[PDB]
């Protein structure tokens, strides 16, 4: 028996995704970050846009 | 001169937005999906460009 996972990763929002638990959101304060996938390290602030 | 020096930066900040032959832009994204032996070969494209 064959199982073939194909899956596709950038060109919309994340759809299937790993067990890890969420946190609470950090604002104003240098943190890494991850939302759906989008990663990095910033500053978060409440924006206007 | 304003303008030259604007669009040489543009430019540049552009530039990270190219592949240069590897998979992705992105650097996060290479050390996410890969493991080292395999990330490393798409860094160096990557650097190169």
């Amino acid at each position: 028996r064959v199982v073939v996972l194909s899956f596709e990763l950038l060109h919309a929002p994340a759809t299937v995704c790993g067990p890890k638990k969420s946190t609470n959101l950090v604002k104003n304060k240098c943190v890494n970050f991850n939302f759906n996938g989008l990663t990095g390290t910033g500053v978060l602030t409440e924006s206007n846009k | 001169v304003v303008n030259q020096n604007a669009q040489a930066l543009n430019t540049l900040v552009k530039q990270l937005s190219s592949n240069f032959g590897a998979i992705s832009s992105v650097l996060n994204d290479i050390l996410s999906r890969l493991d080292k032996v395999e990330a490393e070969v798409q860094i160096d494209r990557l650097i190169t460009g």
